[PDB]
RNA sequence: GUUUUAUCCGGUAAAGCGAAUGAUUAGAGGUCUUGGGGCCGAAACGAUCUCAACCUAUUCUCAAACUUUAAAUGGGUAAGAAGCCCGGCUCGCUGGCGUGGAGCCGGGCGUGGAAUGCGAGUGCCUAGUGGGCCACUUUUGGUAAGCAGAACUGGCGCUGCGGGAUGAACCGAACGCCGGGUUAAGGCGCCCGAUGCCGACGCUCAUCAGACCCCAGAAAAGGUGUUGGUUGAUAUAGACAGCAGGACGGUGGCCAUGGAAGUCGGAAUCCGCUAAGGAGUGUGUAACAACUCACCUGCCGAAUCAACUAGCCCUGAAAAUGGAU
RNA sequence: CCUCCCGUGGAGCAGAAGGGCAAAAGCUCGCUUGAUCUUGAUUUUCAGUACGAAUACAGACCGUGAAAGCGGGGCCUCACGA
RNA sequence: CAUAGCGACGUCGCUUUUUGAUCCUUCGAUGUCGGCUCUUCCUAUCAUUGUGAAGCAGAAUUCACCAAGCGUUGGAUUGUU
RNA sequence: GUCUACGGCCAUACCACCCUGAACGCGCCCGAUCUCGUCUGAUCUCGGAAGCUAAGCAGGGUCGGGCCUGGUUAGUACUUGGAUGGGAGACCGCCUGGGAAUACCGGGUGCUGUAGGCUU
């Protein structure tokens, strides 16, 4: 499974009704893809790792995409997760901080790759949460709990290297 | 004049056991497989620790030994002789060929090269999967660090990666360990040396009424 | 909830090349008239049709194509198999003496038999000459795996038309 | 080097299967084969007269031949890059009629008869069978009940 | 060289050994015997104690030449007009029977009885070849081999082109002579076409850094380098770290002895004082002694400690002409 | 040696192994010579050549059994020669 | 007194200065041992320079580090290596 | 509701032990002149009808063993096809489809064809 943006997908599905259960259980995910054509397939995968399902003999009534609401809130995100690393798994749990649930999902598949070396084919991520302030336990996002914050932009690199290519002066980094 | 390890360490052939046409199998270097106090029932040590293997592959006799040796040294400074009892969990049934070479400055001399290749019994090695277990500690509960410590020191004497795990099972059953208590309390279970025997809720009445009794 | 009826038609495209193709998967290929890479082809989807597309999946990629696209890919490389030729459907003649005893005697009734899978899908989509479609504008994302793990190959529900509007 | 024995590997091809030895069954006897209908060799090694070769079980083929004790069949043998329709004489321990032939003829009567009946009722009806459709739409009610929400469990070494 | 729907075929993978055939670990319970024997049994082992053999129920570990069970992939057949259903005739075959079977002769049935694709059938003459090799996967011998030998598909040979700097086989793609557009695999500091994006988030400093399939170099084991994560513990009834005290009595506890007095060794862990203290974690004194620890206390006033785990980095890491992301 | 009971074959079937087999294919008796005279077809190796081996028939002459039947060598897989 | 100096049972590597294994190049030929002579290179360092450690009192010796700048000889026997 | 004779499938039918069995029947049982076989009229063969359901046999029972069939094990082990996926390797993860077997826990314990009897 690759990356980019990733989106909150709603799939429920259930087993095809045979002559033993008319009325086989719905079951619903919350699963974190690109888009709905990955996020049923990984809705498929998890569903046969968890009851004895399979795309063949079930069906998927319902994928639709989760809006975040409250996109205009800064809210603090715990993920449980377990991935495989190359000696074993493992269950981690991380916070970020975001706007959107999916915005600190893709963050955390960032984060493990960038840390961990985890493909994004190894991470299960099996808990999204919201978590007051009060219940962060990662110091990196407590430090953002200040109702008087304040801090500067000590060394600003140049970014417009190029426009000029050459120029008299030399740039500055204190603004 | 034994071979490095390393030239049987994976398993690359289909089993060789000793059989009727595998004959001329030098006897293995292994040849105790429980220490400690094997006659200490089973609700003396409660506690159970084994030691797993992470790689597909083959671990030899001597190998065995050595590990079995090094622990229960350990096991006997630390616990006491009687205070623990372990079980080597693999059996070396594998065997393993050379092809001899002369080891001299000719070849003309009979050599005969890769010609009438398959080899000799040299020894007898273990076949370890990922998963499986190769030793089991049980001992008191207070021991664990001990226990622990041992199955560590062992794993130097062993070619791949291995790692150390305290069962939830009780001693060396099968029987979860918060289970364990009040399934003999109902007498599901019913001791017997080292081992408990389940006890099915069928079969004839009899058996049943020996029991609570 | 209300689950909607399966697709019942499917264009195909193949995207691998002709080089180092087992028997099989070249045998399924010549029968859905994909001898050439970027080859489009409507499929009508039933069980047999769904696991020929299971046995070459690695070398197409297929979806569910909507109205727009089977307008575009009929009004722009519609060319019609007359006497084994591949001739090109620029009048309503064409179709009408090639399927009008079925009742499709023009572009629209082309469109309508292959776009709702009628009794006559087998003709009239046979009488369509497969389609040769250009290379996709903009690339592909990795033709060498599948759609649900960052490729293009495999059955992408109906992000097909995207394809098939940067294909053609 | 392999050798070119008649009965070469055929250790558990002609074994018969567990606890079922001894006395033939008498049905096996029993059978009517005509010429003409479909059998399929198997080969069972309990009778050792008129065993089919190793490359004979398992295939189907049509009587063309009936005999006292046994039956001529012309099976396909495929041998190299050619297939040729080989004649045996197999005994009848070692056949059995074919089902699909049966399941055929079924079908072709029950179509002959939808067809008669169709004709005489007027109202068309649908003979070639077809493959499985796809699934067409339908509601799935939930009868009000939220549909229980998953998440992958926790990793834990087991055993 | 395809699927689907029926219908058979199999004994590999797995699994099993409290199921057969072989291999094999350990206890448990019983009671016969040319088991040893067993202390007081000779006297009727008056007795009944151990270990054997044996049996019973369990228990650990296995099989290419074992197996109850048993896949995936796979092999065969069928999916009609040469069919179906009616009547009749022939037979020296068969025979209670106008029986069975086979053949033959008329007649009626087309919704042409799965999907997809394709035009097929047939004959003659015939060159070259009959040293092969390589790659994924399965697989035999061998420590291994750019070794030797098999299965399946593809390729090189017979093949040029884009990429892998370079390369018979790798990746993309197969080729008439050209123009425009677009791509594949692969790339976009410069060589050298293209990131001269105000690209996003982190990790990492190497006095041998690292840098892309095949592929062209590394392991076990370590790190108080740094970054995540798991589990557990301590703490305003004041943690942690520093600095300062007590660290006893019986008892220089018993058996060791030549001193071993807590510390050359064997067993057990007493009590009371309480602030605590092991009849001891170590240094050691010939021995004493003098030290230190674990344990508490004083000052010190907010968080702290431990064991693992895995990312990058470092150690492990040595060869010859000067040199290779 | 005799007797009773349990006894799925854990024995035997000439031999190597595998398969097969219990009022069997094994053991003991009785009678025999189908291990005989013939023509073709077929399978196995296979080039669908031969040898060898084998399967199913058909035509004689017989054996056995009350009979159904079985038998043209050995329960099957080797034991051989233009 | 495990680790000053060693290291059993095991187990992980490196080297191509041994001998094998293989048979890819060379059979219309690559002159096949040793010695002599001469140059350069490697370090897995014998000595020398600077060091760390010891069961380093001194002397002698042992282990290790940076390190190949410089040196590593004269003869009896043997075709010898 | 059953039995006898001949069977088909060949344990849901077998195995161990216990209980019951009305009427036919099947048996046990009596005997050895004949038929026929024996060391032995025990078996076999023949001729019977005093007694008995004690046995065979039939039916039922056993927290029975076995067998049959489910569930669990488990979408686990294994596996078709794919990747310039990870890892020094050994091996492992994912995509695409298929998918077992113990232990353990339930349920069941012959069905039936032809001919001929009995059962108020
Ligand atoms: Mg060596
Ligand atoms: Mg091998
Ligand atoms: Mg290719
Ligand atoms: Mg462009
Ligand atoms: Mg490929
Ligand atoms: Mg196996
Ligand atoms: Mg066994
Ligand atoms: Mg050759
Ligand atoms: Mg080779
Ligand atoms: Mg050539
Ligand atoms: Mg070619
Ligand atoms: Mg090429
Ligand atoms: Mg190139
Ligand atoms: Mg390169
Ligand atoms: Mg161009
Ligand atoms: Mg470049
Ligand atoms: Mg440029
Ligand atoms: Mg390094
Ligand atoms: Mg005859
Ligand atoms: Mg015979
Ligand atoms: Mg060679
Ligand atoms: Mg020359
Ligand atoms: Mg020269
Ligand atoms: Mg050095
Ligand atoms: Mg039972
Ligand atoms: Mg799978």
């Amino acid at each position: 499974k690759a990356s980019g943006t990733l989106r909150e997908y709603k799939v429920v599905g259930r087993c095809l009704p045979t002559p033993k259960c008319h009325t086989p259980p719905l079951y619903r995910m919350r699963i974190f893809a690109p888009n709905h054509v990955v996020a049923k397939s990984r809705f498929w995968y998890f569903v046969s790792q968890l009851k004895k399902m399979k795309k063949s003999s079930g069906e998927i009534v319902y994928c639709g995409q989760v809006f975040e609401k409250s996109p205009l809130r800064v809210k603090n995100f715990g993920i449980w997760l377990r991935y495989d690393s190359r000696s074993g798994t493992h269950n981690m749990y991380r916070e970020y901080r975001d706007l959107t649930t999916a915005g600190a999902v893709t963050q955390c598949y960032r984060d493990m790759g960038a840390r961990h070396r985890a493909r994004a084919h190894s991470i299960q991520i099996m808990k999204v949460e919201e978590i007051a302030a009060s219940k962060c336990r990662r110091p990196a996002v407590k430090q953002f709990h200040d109702s008087k914050i304040k801090f500067p932009l000590p060394h600003r690199v140049l970014r417009r290297q190029h426009k000029p290519r050459f120029t008299t002066k030399r740039p500055n980094t204190f603004f | 004049g034994r071979r490095p390890a390393r030239c049987y360490r994976y398993c690359k052939n289909k089993p060789y056991p000793k059989s009727r046409f595998c004959r001329g199998v030098p006897d293995a270097k292994i040849r105790i497989f429980d220490l400690g106090r094997k006659k200490a029932k089973v609700d003396e040590f409660p506690l159970g620790g084994h030691m797993v293997s992470d790689e597909y592959e083959q671990l030899s006799s001597e190998a065995l030994e050595a590990a079995r040796i090094c622990a229960n040294k350990y096991m006997v400074k630390s616990c006491g002789r009687d205070g623990f009892h372990m079980r080597v969990r693999l059996h070396p049934f594998h065997v393993i060929r050379i092809n001899k070479m002369l080891s001299c400055a000719g070849a003309d001399r009979l050599q005969t090269g890769m010609r009438g290749a398959f080899g000799k019994p040299q020894g007898t090695v273990a076949r370890v999967h990922i998963g499986q277990v190769i030793m089991s500690i049980r001992t008191k509960l207070q021991n664990e660090e001990h226990v622990i410590e041992a199955l560590r020191r062992a794993k130097f004497k062993f070619p791949g990666r291995q790692k150390i795990h305290i069962s939830k099972k009780w001693g060396f059953t099968k029987f979860n360990a918060d289970e364990f208590e009040d399934m003999v309390a109902k007498k599901c279970l019913i001791p017997d040396g080292c081992g408990v025997k389940y006890v099915p809720s069928h079969g004839p009445l009899d058996k049943w009424r020996v029991l609570h009794s | 909830f209300y689950v909607p009826a399966e697709p019942k038609l499917a264009f195909v495209i193949r995207i691998r090349g002709i080089n180092g193709v087992s028997p099989k998967v070249r045998k399924v290929l010549q029968l859905l008239r994909l001898r050439q890479i970027f080859n489009g082809t409507f499929v009508k989807l039933n069980k047999a049709s769904i696991n020929m597309l299971r046995i070459v999946e690695p070398y197409i990629a297929w979806g569910y194509p909507n109205l727009k696209s089977v307008n575009e890919l009929i009004y722009k490389r519609g060319y019609g198999k007359i006497n084994k030729k591949r001739i090109a459907l620029t009048d309503n003649a064409l179709i009408a003496r090639s399927l009008g005893k079925y009742g499709i005697i023009c572009m629209e009734d082309l469109i309508h038999e292959i776009y709702t899978v009628g009794k006559r899908f087998k003709e009239a989509n046979n009488f369509l000459w497969p389609f040769k479609l250009s290379s996709p504008r903009g690339g592909m994302k990795k033709k060498t795996t599948h759609f649900v793990e960052g490729g293009d190959a495999g059955n992408r529900e109906d992000q097909i038309n995207r394809l098939i509007r940067r294909m053609n | 080097t392999n050798t070119k024995g008649k009965r070469r590997g055929t250790r558990y091809m002609f074994s018969r299967p567990f606890r079922k030895h001894g006395v033939v069954p008498l049905a096996t006897y029993m059978r009517i084969y005509k010429k003409g209908d479909i059998v399929d060799i198997k080969g069972m090694g309990t009778v050792q007269k008129g065993m089919p070769h190793k490359c004979y079980h398992g295939k189907t083929g049509r009587v063309y031949n009936v005999t006292q004790h046994a039956v001529g069949i012309v099976v396909n043998k495929q041998v190299k890059g050619k297939i040729l329709a080989k004649r045996i004489n197999v005994r009848i321990e070692h056949i059995k009629h074919s089902k699909s032939r049966d399941s055929f003829l079924k079908r072709v009567k029950e179509n002959d008869q939808k067809k008669k009946e169709a004709k005489e009722k007027g109202t068309w009806v649908q003979l070639k069978r077809q493959p499985a459709p796809p699934r067409e739409a339908h509601f799935v009610r939930t009868n009000g009940k939220e549909p229980e929400l998953l998440e992958p469990i926790p990793y834990e070494f087991m055993a």
